[PDB]
């Protein structure tokens, strides 16, 4: 469980 | 300079109740109507022993994405008999059925079909039949301002994975879109 | 030196700007010239009225031919 | 969903034309593209990267407004700057200095 | 004499006012002469004034490890915003 | 029923009575004295136009506006032509048709024939112009005439060969500018444009001058041959190199940004921009990093993944330090970036984080006391200037320009105080010391008495003086000066404070000021988003220093752990500027390599150090920032502050009798974007 926020920002800049 | 004989007596005899607006120009002339008595309007002619018009020619779709009625349907037609053509063009909006005119002139289901699915505008009786031109299961309808020129999802290639397959579009080279305006 | 390397890849020939370097001026007789080569169409390059009142050559903003007055 | 921007482009900062000024308009700020590694062109993934100022041309913000709302994603209008009018004189150009000090 | 040992921990408060009638009969004249003598009582708290168009008087206080108390004040008197603020710097 | 071109909010400076004029017909309402261009564009019609600029004076000398004025003689200049009422303009005319078709004829005459080279070729008026109002076929075979072209500094190469005599690049120069070196010279049809002594432009504005001259002969040298206009798209934003927040637009190709040129806003910067932002972008591409960095012991740097490198910085900042934590906000930042890391650090629970360069005194918190509270549009309503401690012209070159627009316009005193530098309006000389600040506080310096003989004096505070230890005996003999001369009457709040950063307006609203003094000195966990940090030097030798940056070129090698970010050209932030307006940017580009905006990297590093922020998109984030300060999310509308400076002093002794030291040098290195930026540093090498 990492906020998937956090999930989007380790990945791409554009969500 | 061609045809204002028909026009004319068409204006000066018609049961005035369901014009809206008429255009006398030299492009072509233009009988505005409602939606409500389009039916009716189109089967005064094709009947009447003067202005007979017994062909239509097109029904064509125009969009403009900055009026609150967002369409606008056009039927082409002329009278081969009294070598004249006029234009009825009818307002129309999202979601609302329009009337039929495959009943009158059974050369319409198909140009119906083709603005079912160019654009959005529905069709009351039958001629609303399934889309034509576009492919198959289609998001939008891609002939209004909104769907872009390249296609929501659009790649389509082959996958050894399985066969085939349709998906999202990533092409390269860009659509690249010149200004040219000018400000005089 | 950069633009050529840019485009040219192979370096054994030499590049447009070289040959162009390699032609000498003109020297005309007057003040004011014209460069098309010798034909007014079918080679392009429209008038381009160019002083020459400098010691220096003066290049012609296409196929630069640098040319130069003659006399004092 | 996608949040849009509705603004009047301003006057092209070269010219001093009028027929480019007030002309509401509708950008999906859109900015994902790269560099195709074969040859070097601009690649992109957006289906929206250009449709919004290459045929989305609206009338007024009242429109371009109501049509963002309807189709639904979210959007933040932005002001429109208007040159002030002035008044100018050829006899200010020629003005007066005073007397000597 | 709690105008002056109300730094203990306080590290910050600030006020949001607002530029019409609902706030200028407590916020503003408190503001004014409280802020005076109390920065002179207080050389180092952050006291901070914020006014934009339209915000209900409130006074807000920023407490070690980064905690926010707020309290709104609405209709309230001099006295009352007073009583507020003693009760803001008490936490223990 | 007919709206004036553009939109243009006339004024009616005496509303009871104006005049009204027939403009083709139909019947148009004009102020008293404007001009007839004036009045045919309220009427809703467009007049072709050379030589005469909304900014500029007039002078018809193009002739090339002609409209007919029944009532009058065949020819009439439309402007410089002052309306009368009742005079019957027309302007769609056989008459007025062939005086523009053969003026048109005699232009492209003697023109040269260049244009598939000559860039402005797309925007060109004199093209469009002659496309649409002029004729279609040429007579003319003889030989034309042609000038050599001429070097004016490498900013603006012109060739001269298609100077068609307008005068509005002189016009400019001598009245916008400041420096008289552009003039016409020669004589009939050998006339050129030309400094005489092959000198250069030592000036800003120059990049204005090459937008004002239509015809494409004055062109921006960095940008040469590189595109035509219908190429490249433009997204309107701002700019935060400058403190005024000049408003901008960035025109861009793919993922490169071509250049960048000013739009009409008539309350910030007029139509201009200053020479230092026109040519800032060159280096935006040029130096970059663009990869999350960690120093590996031998004092080098690998490319590590963002998982790593934000476990290992949350590790050591829990790691070590109790009270010992501060967080240094860049110059270039947005109030987004400044609340979540002013958030982060005080969940962090050890707190001193401060601003670029506010200072570490004790700055006091009034935003009447803090942002420049006449607007820069009423700045031309003032009669005496009294500049402290500042060179407008070095920093906010748009309210240099708005200073001499007053003084051009009416003569206002001027009175400056500090280092020696070259105005170019007239200025007055009155010392170096806030020692002659306290004589004119007090009855010496007789320039004191123009101050009480004055109606609107303005007293501007350079931002330079928030570092200066005694700061607030300096703003204590400015509120003196001011009860005593009466400069802050209700009717008019005549008391500035100018500015020299971007983000400098949002820090101190926010409240970012130094708890206390020694902090870099006794950290050991050092937060950085800008660079200097004194001389990056404070910072002692065991200190884990993290640069959450962009375009890195100083500090960097003081750096321990790198973070990558977005450029104000690649993210939405809100910056504020000096009359307090808040305004907020646009992405033009994409970001480069695999860098993130600097809202997103603080609540990512919060979220894996523990404490996390309650907030965690954009729209949240302007919600605690209405929480903390409004209008920053009262967003692109001046919120004024209506309450006065009864701030405490603490000093109360005198002003510490040392000389006001210069804030900002070279105008160039300065703003790290320019400085790691090129063009900037040729025109530091030889314009100076
Ligand atoms: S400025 Fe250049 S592109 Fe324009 S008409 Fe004149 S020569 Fe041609
Ligand atoms: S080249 Fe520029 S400065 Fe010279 S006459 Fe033309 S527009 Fe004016
Ligand atoms: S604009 Fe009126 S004469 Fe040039
Ligand atoms: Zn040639």
């Amino acid at each position: 469980a990492i906020s998937p926020f956090l999930k989007n920002f380790y990945s791409s800049n554009y969500f | 300079m061609d045809n204002q004989s028909i026009f004319k007596y068409s204006w000066e005899t018609l049961p005035k109740k369901w014009v809206k607006k008429m255009e006398r120009s030299e492009h072509g002339n233009r009988f505005d109507t409602k939606t409500d008595y389009l039916f009716q309007l189109l089967c005064f002619l094709k009947l009447h022993t003067y202005t007979r018009v017994q062909v239509l020619i097109d029904i064509c779709g125009v969009d403009y994405p900055s009026r609150k009625r967002r369409f606008e349907v056009v039927y082409n037609l002329l009278s081969t008999r009294y070598n004249s053509r006029i234009r009825v063009q009818t307002s129309a909006d999202e979601v609302t059925r329009i009337s039929s005119v495959v009943s009158l002139f059974p050369s319409a289901g198909w140009w119906e079909r083709e603005v079912w699915d160019m654009f959005g505008v529905s069709s009351i009786n039958h001629p609303d039949l399934r889309r034509i031109l576009t492919d198959y299961g289609f998001e939008g309808h891609p002939l209004r301002k909104d769907f872009p020129l390249s296609g929501y999802v659009e790649v389509r290639y082959d996958d050894p994975e399985k066969r085939v397959v349709s998906e999202p579009i990533e092409m390269t080279q860009e659509f690249r879109y010149f200004d040219f305006a000018s400000p005089w | 030196s950069n633009h050529t390397a840019k485009w040219m890849q192979d370096t054994s020939k030499k590049s447009p700007m070289e040959l162009i370097n390699e032609v000498p001026p003109i020297k005309v007789e007057g003040r004011i010239v014209a460069c098309e080569g010798d034909t007014n169409p079918a080679l392009g390059h429209p008038i381009e009225f160019i002083c020459l009142d400098l010691p220096e050559p003066a290049v012609c903003k296409y196929c630069g031919l640098r040319y130069v007055q003659d006399h004092h | 969903r996608r949040r849009v921007v509705i603004y009047s482009p301003a006057r092209t900062a070269s010219q001093q034309g009028s027929g480019k000024v007030g002309r509401w308009k509708i950008n999906f700020l859109s900015t994902q593209k790269w560099e195709n590694p074969l040859m070097g062109w601009t690649s992109t993934g957006d289906p929206y990267a250009h449709v919004g100022d290459s045929a989305l041309t609206f009338d007024s913000a009242e429109a371009a407004k109501a049509f963002a709302e309807k189709h639904g994603w979210e959007y933040s209008v932005k002001k429109r700057h208007t040159p002030l009018l002035k008044v100018k004189s050829y006899a200010d150009n020629f003005k007066w200095k005073g007397f000597p000090k | 004499a709690w105008r002056g040992q109300l730094s203990k921990n306080i590290k910050e408060l600030r006020f949001l006012m607002c530029q019409s009638s609902s706030a200028s009969a407590s916020a503003r004249a408190f503001v004014e002469k409280n802020y005076k003598e109390l920065k002179t009582l207080n050389p180092k708290l952050p006291i901070l004034i914020r006014e934009c168009s339209g915000v209900e008087p409130q006074l807000w206080a920023r407490y070690d490890l980064g905690v926010e108390k707020a309290i709104k004040l609405e209709g309230l008197s001099e006295a009352q915003i007073s009583k507020a603020l003693e009760d803001l710097a008490k936490a223990g | 029923p007919r709206s004036p071109l553009a939109g243009a909010r006339v004024h009616f400076a005496n509303p009871d009575d104006a005049i009204e004029v027939f403009v083709d017909g139909y019947p148009v309402k004009i102020p008293k004295g404007m001009t007839v261009l004036q009045a045919c564009e309220v009427a809703g019609v467009d007049i072709p136009r050379f030589c005469y600029h909304s900014r500029l004076s007039i002078a018809g000398n193009c002739r090339m506006c002609l409209v007919e004025v029944e009532k009058s003689p065949k020819p009439v200049a439309s402007c410089a032509m002052p309306a009368l009422p009742g005079m019957k303009i027309k302007t769609d005319t056989p008459v007025a048709k062939k005086a523009r078709e053969g003026v048109m004829e005699f232009l492209l005459m003697n023109h040269p024939l260049d244009c598939p080279i000559c860039d402005q070729g797309g925007e060109c008026d004199l093209q469009d112009q002659s496309m649409a109002f002029g004729s279609d076929r040429g007579r003319f075979t003889e030989v034309k005439r042609s000038v050599v072209d001429k070097n004016l500094g490498p900013l603006v190469k012109t060739v001269m060969t298609r100077c068609i005599q307008c005068t509005r690049c002189v016009r400019f120069a001598t009245e916008v500018a400041g420096v008289q070196d552009l003039g016409m010279l020669g004589r009939g049809s050998g006339e050129e444009i030309g400094t005489y002594v092959e000198k250069l432009l030592t000036s800003e504005l120059s990049g204005n001058v090459i937008d004002i001259c239509p015809v494409g002969a004055l062109t921006s040298k960095p940008f040469a041959f590189k595109a035509r206009n219908w190429e490249l798209k433009g997204t309107e934003t701002i700019d935060v190199t400058d403190a005024v927040g000049s408003n901008i637009r960035i025109d861009s190709r793919g993922p490169e940004v071509m250049r960048i040129v000013p739009r009409l806003n008539e309350d910030i910067n007029e139509e201009w921009i200053s020479d230092k932002t026109r040519f800032c972008y060159d280096g935006l591409k040029r130096q970059r990093l663009n990869d999350p960095m960690i120093r590996g012991p031998d004092g080098r740097f690998k490319a590590v993944n963002w998982r790593d490198a934000l476990s290992v910085i949350a590790d050591i900042a829990h790691q070590v330090k109790p009270e010992e934590i501060v967080g240094v906000a860049g110059k270039l930042s947005d109030a987004e970036s400044m609340i979540a890391l002013k958030d982060f650090l005080n969940r962090m629970g050890s707190n001193d984080v401060w601003g670029e360069g506010i200072g570490v005194n004790t700055n006091a918190d009034f935003r009447s006391g803090y942002i420049m509270n006449t607007s820069i549009a009423g700045l031309e309503k003032a009669d005496v200037f009294l500049l402290v401690g500042t060179q407008p012209r070095v920093e906010a070159a748009m309210v240099n320009a708005r200073i001499r627009k007053t003084v051009r316009s009416n003569q206002a005193k001027v009175g400056y105080i500090g280092p020696a530098t070259d105005f170019n309006y007239d200025h007055k000389h009155l010392g170096t010391d806030p020692q002659t600040l306290v004589e004119i506080a007090e009855g010496r310096h007789p320039f004191f008495k123009t101050l009480s003989d004055a109606k609107n004096p303005v007293i501007i505070v350079g931002a330079g003086v928030f570092e200066r230890k005694d700061q607030d005996a300096i703003f204590a003999a400015v509120e003196t000066i001011a009860q005593k001369a009466n400069v802050v009457r209700p009717d008019w709040n005549g008391l500035n404070v100018l500015l020299l950063h971007a983000a400098q307006a949002a820090a101190l609203d926010l409240g970012l000021v130094p708890q206390s003094e020694k902090s870099l000195e006794s950290a050991k966990f050092v937060y950085l988003m800008g660079a200097d940090d004194v001389n990056l030097d404070k910072i002692p030798d065991d200190a884990f220093v993290v640069y959450q940056g962009h375009h890195g070129d100083k500090s960097v090698y003081r750096a321990n752990v790198i973070l990558p970010t977005a450029a104000f050209s690649e993210k939405e932030g809100t910056y504020q500027n000096t009359e307090g307006c808040t305004q907020q940017t646009l992405p033009a580009v994409p970001t480069v390599g695999d860098s993130r905006d600097d809202w997103k990297i603080i609540r990512a590093l919060s979220e894996v150090a523990g404490v996390r922020l309650p907030y965690d998109t954009i729209g949240a984030v302007r919600a605690r920032i209405r929480n903390v300060a409004p209008n920053l999310v009262n967003v692109d509308e001046r919120e004024p502050a209506t309450l006065p400076s009864s701030l405490r002093p603490s000093f109360t002794q005198k002003v510490d009798t040392t000389p006001f030291g210069t804030v900002i040098e070279n105008f160039y290195m300065t703003d790290a974007i320019t400085r790691a930026s090129k063009i900037m540093a040729q025109c530091s090498a030889t314009l100076l």
